[PDB]
């Protein structure tokens, strides 16, 4: 909620 | 240039942007480190000064603002969008508006990246209120997907407002 986290790569 | 797929974008040195990974089609933090378009000027001096196009119709080279290891990677105007800073509230989520948004493809009940989608349907109940989007990866695209994180949908940003 109202927050932005990233997770993992396929790169 | 507001909602309804405004289709904008113009980035510059250290203008914060989100960018697509070509491998999962996900959108994440990316700090701009070069805007240029590969013409060495016009006819090859060993300089690479000039850009053939406008600052919008050129090329962008990001440094991933969360992922510094993966280094300077180059994307085009359509495959970058500026740092989607303004939230699209529940009431503004237009069916067919292309947004970048809280989804994980490995666990669709969970948070992963900001995957690009278009609103495909809207519904609400006694306990839960939901979105249903066509989600797009860098390979496939999963229609009528269950959007759980309602509070953090993002839209296409301005070129320079």
């Amino acid at each position: 909620a109202r927050t932005k986290q990233t997770a993992r790569k396929s790169t | 240039g507001m909602w309804d797929e405004t289709e904008l974008g113009l980035y510059k040195v250290n203008e914060y942007v989100d960018a697509r990974d070509t491998n999962m089609g996900a959108w994440f933090e990316a700090q701009v480190v070069r805007v240029t378009r590969k013409a060495p000027s016009r006819d090859e001096p060993c300089s690479s000064t000039s850009r053939p196009a406008l600052e919008e119709d050129v090329i962008y080279h990001v440094k991933y603002d969360d992922y510094p290891e993966n280094g300077v990677v180059q994307m085009n105007s359509r495959d970058v969008r500026a740092r989607a800073r303004t939230i699209i509230k529940w009431q503004d989520l237009e069916v067919g508006q292309v947004v970048m948004l809280n989804y994980n493809p490995d666990n669709p009940k969970e948070r992963g990246f900001w995957y690009d989608a278009e609103i495909s349907r809207k519904r609400e109940t006694r306990t839960a209120r939901e979105l249903y989007a066509n989600v797009v990866l860098g390979d496939d695209s999963l229609n009528d997907c269950r959007i759980i994180f309602v509070d953090e949908v993002f839209k296409i940003e301005r070129p320079g407002e």
